[PDB]
DNA sequence: CTTCCTCGAAGGTTC
DNA sequence: GAACCTTCGAGGAAG
């Protein structure tokens, strides 16, 4: 596997990083359990791969399971009574999983222990049932989507982001090494910047890039190279992709950079609007380039400079 | 007693009367209480993987 | 545990526990259950506890669920018919509970009967219930926006307010003795003051600090060690959030501090307008970062020179 | 018990009573039901009540039920189907009930029949069902909502009124004597002029006294221990809570008596849009504390003397 | 009875009533069906009644449903094919049928035939059902809430106006011989004058004063005894209920005539802005006691001469 | 009968009557089938008439059955395996299929072939050449795979007064009635443009000459016959007629909105937008503004007021 | 050609058809097969005659089936036992397979394996199949609601475009040799200047101006033809319906732009909300002729030009 | 051989067939000795 | 998936 | 230019 497993093989991350391991190792002096973590962020940055390495610095058997896979509270009362003292129980998509689910979840990271109340009418009771100590730790996209009595259970709040190309350019060239490639330190820069931060694009962007150099080339991946292989891929020094483009043109050629409302531009380019507005935007908006207001959206002036049109 | 309590317990958590019944009647032990039943229907029914 | 049992216990809120203590002694004269009691407020300070202390002088279970957990009608109908004589309903967050389910309260307060349909086909019919006495007691962040035809069934009414050093400095001392630890007055005072005035953010830090000094420290809190290990969390000198932080900064830059709209900016920021309004907005305010305008929300001079920019 | 249940008992509401007694007379003489009759108007001025108290002159079993608990035109034709000849149903909240089952009522309230469909689906046919000579009493918090085909067969109409002082005074007398408190003349009237003329409140306000009267008084509600009580509640000499006072305050400290527009006043006050106007600002135009004109509103004379400021 | 049953008994819709002469005799000349007839307009002016009429003179027997009773195509598919040559089928409330519904009936109602799938599996097959020749009649208060389609297939168009002083005076002693009551002339005019137009309201008139007539009378109504029953009712001699006289007396003693918004006259009267709009202002201003402008509500010189102020 | 048999019977729609017959002999020179086609439009033009006349014209048999009647798919390939070749399948109301249909149906209309999973079992079926004929008012309902699919497209339009006075002397020769040239364009004039109105005035105006007079339609009776029905000389009703008096001389003109307009003439709020205004608005009677509706100079002259900007 | 069999044989799609090219030899120069494909773009462009494509150029047979005709992890386990080593699966409309079956996928996908958990408890074992290497090829109208997980398998994208004139011309020229008519170069560009861009709409032209051309004329289809063909049928030199020349002139003329209502709209066209809403809006919004704004619709600058009217701000 | 029949006829069922339907679908192969990957594979490409 | 209804913007008058 | 009133249009959520 690429992923890594320890601590001291972990790119990156350098302040969850050095903040969870004060935690880990202060728990291992006191002999107990961890505290509930939520672990939030982008997609693809490595929230699932620093699960792993948690359970490898702790010592303990990881469990895991997904939000959409757990469908009755049997499922969740099943699963909790299957774990042993100190198990780390993984849950992706934490905020997904149904409303019913929840309630039972609440009593045991509370109290470690459930109390299945039955009977009607005259009749009515209560099984007391005990749970060993565990430690829950959840991945969302969205720290503001979880249920918020759900999100003061979680004592300890991780929040990952976006890499620096220093970082970057390590994991392209350890990559590299796994396939074999011969990369020049000045070619691994070259998509590192591009990979717009996250390391699923980066290790994705250099598969194809080595398909290029095999055929347009002799196999060596220069700075030269990869300049070419790049524009032939559409992906734009900036990292925007070829919808990405699209928007962008859109807007200052046909609305002169708006205002323009969702509907008109997700209609003119031909994309499904829950796609515009979840996969597309949100990168736009962090790095400046769009800007939302009640009259729609606008494009900035460093949009009108990038893509290389005279500003009004 | 346990086992019209074993049985409406699973009933509450989600089994259907039919996977209660069996759940319930596989497992036999009449020094078990209705805690230790529930902690064995469920821990016979899930599939333990490595 | 940390939750405390009795009023003696329950350090601050005067003003309500001086009400409910008359309240709740003269129910025991007289063999009768308390009246519906509402609770309002911020989130955090305090309110979920104050049920417990209740149903503790009362002598009586308390049973918990939130609106947001009950589905239809079916669902409150199965709950009334479980409760013994003088029992607790505490049910959070009222005010988000469905139209749907809200109309069956209007009766079963007033007067404790119920009237449902049981049965299907040939078999469908109307019977009226009779409710055994209980007090309701719900919690609520938006005192006016319950309806005018449920508010008025509720006798009595709590607004509970922040938390004064004085009192704060105390739980931190509380909280750090059911703990084995040794905190000097000096430090409670300082980690209180970074609480943003409310128990539940006192005593998560207090849990993480404990972590740090018995690891980089000597294992007793001081005031160096404080500064220090507040400064690795994102805690600012004057406690201001992360999440704080970036609505600061962004109203300075991309508003030039104003006046905004706080639907645009939480979409600009990618919050959820609700979590922004009820949870970081009131502290702003009634600290003087941000004031109100009819145009929308305005940054004050305090903002910039504590971020450090011009106010030009 | 508190609710009256004879027109002897029953304080105030002359003009519906006059009425209902000669209505009712006549009825009983001639040997039939009594016309179906709609009561309406304000929350808490006893139209519930006055339900039951119909269906004890008449001398006949009362039927229950409420407009939110059907759902399905089969639910009705249920209900109907059990009528005996001179039942009285009571449908409470009547206008919540769905169009497509309201219309169903309109050939029950004149042609007493129903059509309904009938067979396995092979054969099916529709029948005409018969029923007996009853009376259907309404009750609704507002009228409006009410399709003009069904106000239109509704044969007595009763509009509910404010109560008066002296009504208001003797409610207060009677239900001290059901708690087996004493109370002075001198102190009733103190309560009654703070009810804002409501006869729930005014029992509200004397639960909360008796406790206090009780607990730290000597068990008689005296003219002194009522002004103690009350101040402790915080409610002011003419009923005006905290945020009443507050907004006669501003306008005569900050604006001169105004005019002062609804945005700019609300934001002086921290108070919401909607909530300053539809919470609050109704009773202080109707007692005249403010009143509204074309350029905004003034606070009038009789707002300044409250407040002790010097009118000019 | 209490409905006519012939055109000799039906006072007034003398439009309405000379046109239905002339296409019923014609068809009898041809011998054959009368043409599809649609009953609308506003409540209680005699649509239901003239369905039975049509039926009467044209010498067959009368199929009654309804539309809420008719809910999937299986119902209409059964109710149809049970018709004999020459029936008249009658749909009370024809504008609830379900659009999926109505479709049916644009084959039925120009070609007499439907596509009926029979059968099921591999036996099932599409079959013509050839109907016989038969009228359908619908009645209903919402025309426009009917498909174009169906709407331009019926035939004939029928719709009711209000009456006049003297055919009300007729109908009321017309009914004043249902029950067994001498009434004098001019006591019949004094009813008529103040039912706005409606016969059903004439009737509900008469039945209120007939009680006291026989309890606070002799049981005789003469114009005495009247005069003093219109007084309890509090009745003008226009037909203004209390309301509408308070409403009226605000405009012109506060405002001046107007210009005055709604919402500030509903607070004035301590009505709901619903109520107001929907009860009350319509007969003001079909009447001419108030005026509707961009400004607001204005009183007209007929509402100052009516309360005896100067239009000044 | 009152509907045409063939072409030389149809009356107006000279575009879609012109296009169809262009591509029916075309068809017929190639002996292959029609393209499928497409009838939508307003209510009352002729469209489920001229699905009647296509058949007749290319001499085949006409299956016929609708939308609503089709409830799942197996009624759907029950009716297919009953297709010869050549035959045409008419579906009336086509709006209505459930979704679960159409997506069998565009694919028999592409290659002819059917192969679905109706105690689950596969069918597979092949069939000949058809043509597939559906009519619809709501034509932007059905799914955008299933307008692709068709090859021919008939928007109906509205007659001309010389169109419609001939289907009115046409329609008298069947009941066998008299009338005379002029008293029929007085008849035109008031149908609207639509053929159903027309037909149904007729009736009417029949009806009055048989027993208030001697079962002949002259200049006289229908002037006395249009009187009793109240219909002007432009087709307004009463109630339309009111509207614009009520908008002229109480609000000098407008604008006005829609619930004051409504609470004036004692009419529900639906029932002015949804039932009168449509045809007062394409007449060029009224407006609709961003501040309200106002009358134009046109309803001025019509009613008889002098115009004042 | 109009059925093809190689990349040299497939008109238009040149910046796809590019990027395959290059992948294709590659994997060709191992012992490899192509890494899972994902295509996007709208319907009707051709994503299925491209999958036949891409079989060919690797010398591979191909399976076909859809998502809708899935519905148990059994049929989808059956259908690749049936794949020989390097085999081609497509897959049609993916976004719609039900999660009980995407769950499967993954292992498949990843590791050319697939796990059959059975028993319970102290019975619990799973039994192991080995599958041929085999490449994946999906395609998708929507993205938006893919799962992420399922995303991160496939490793090449591509986007179709709407056809350009210049090539959209020889299909028009090219499906005149299946039918038996001459057609002049000047009167196909006049047909592909009017066809939307997509293939499916210049074939219904074209069989609209044969039947014409044969009826009235003399069997052959010229440039003085085809202007009476297209003068007959409403479809101006934009592409642009009898309806749509009404929408926009009544705009101009009654409203001075807009803003105006959908319903004010309707009402003067005597058509449907949905009819304007589905049919005729969206082409306009494309070509840039209107836009949707809180207040109405609203004409641009770009409409006034093209219906001849003058303008101002 | 009883045990594969079980152990095979049991992951069919766990594809989602029936009991009854996926009973009968490994009853209709021959060779009962092969392993129960044989019966699997032989069961679903007869059943395709 | 469909009917209803409510949140929001902007045209016009008045001091 | 601040404050009121009316009218239209597109969402969205409870059936
Ligand atoms: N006065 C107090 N003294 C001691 N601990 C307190 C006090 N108020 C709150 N806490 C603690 O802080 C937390 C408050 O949570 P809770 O009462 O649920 O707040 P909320 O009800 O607003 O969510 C609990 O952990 C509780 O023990
Ligand atoms: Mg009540
Ligand atoms: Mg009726
Ligand atoms: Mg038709």
């Amino acid at each position: 596997t690429l992923r890594p497993q320890y601590f001291k093989e972990y790119i990156g991350q350098d302040k969850v990083k050095d903040q969870l391991k004060i935690f880990i190792e202060a728990a291992k002096l006191r002999d107990e359990a961890l505290d509930h973590t939520l672990l939030f962020g982008p997609p693809g940055l490595g929230k699932t791969t620093m699960a792993f390495v948690i359970a490898n610095e702790m010592g303990v058997n990881l469990k895991q399971t997904s939000g959409p896979a757990i469908e009755k509270a049997g499922d969740l009362v099943a699963i909790l009574n299957d774990l042993e003292p100190g198990d780390i129980l993984f849950i992706d998509e934490i905020h997904r999983m149904p409303m019913a689910v929840e309630e039972v979840l609440y009593s045991a990271m509370e109290d470690y222990y459930i109390d299945i109340m039955i009977g009607a009418g005259e009749t009515s009771r209560s099984v007391h049932l005990d749970l060993p100590p565990f430690t829950l730790v959840g991945a969302t996209t969205r720290a503001g989507m979880l249920s918020n009595p759900l999100r003061a259970r979680f004592g300890i709040n991780g929040h990952m982001e976006y890499y620096e190309l220093p970082d970057l350019t390590e994991i392209v060239e350890r990559t590299s090494e796994i396939f074999e490639m011969t990369i020049t330190p000045e070619a691994a820069l070259e998509l590192a910047r591009r990979s717009r931060g996250t390391p699923r694009i980066a290790n994705r962007l250099l598969k194809r890039v080595r398909d290029y150099a095999q055929i347009m080339g002799d196999g060596v991946i220069d700075d030269k190279i990869a300049d070419q292989a790049l524009t032939m891929l559409d992906v734009d020094h900036e990292g925007l992709d070829y919808v990405d483009q699209k928007i962008l043109r859109t807007m200052i050629e046909m609305y002169g950079g708006g205002p323009v409302g969702l509907g008109t531009l997700s209609v003119n380019i031909a994309e499904e609007r829950e796609t515009v507005e979840d996969m597309y935007e949100p990168y736009l908006i962090q790095k400046g380039f769009i800007m939302r207001t009640r009259t729609g959206r606008v494009a900035t002036a460093k949009a009108y400079e990038h893509m290389g049109y005279d500003y009004t | 007693d346990a086992e019209q309590e074993a049985v409406a317990a699973l009933v509450a958590l989600g089994y259907k009367p039919q996977e209660a019944s069996r759940m319930v009647s596989k497992i036999a032990r009449p020094d078990a209480s209705s805690e230790t039943l529930i902690r064995d229907a469920l821990r016979a029914a899930l599939h333990h993987h490595h």
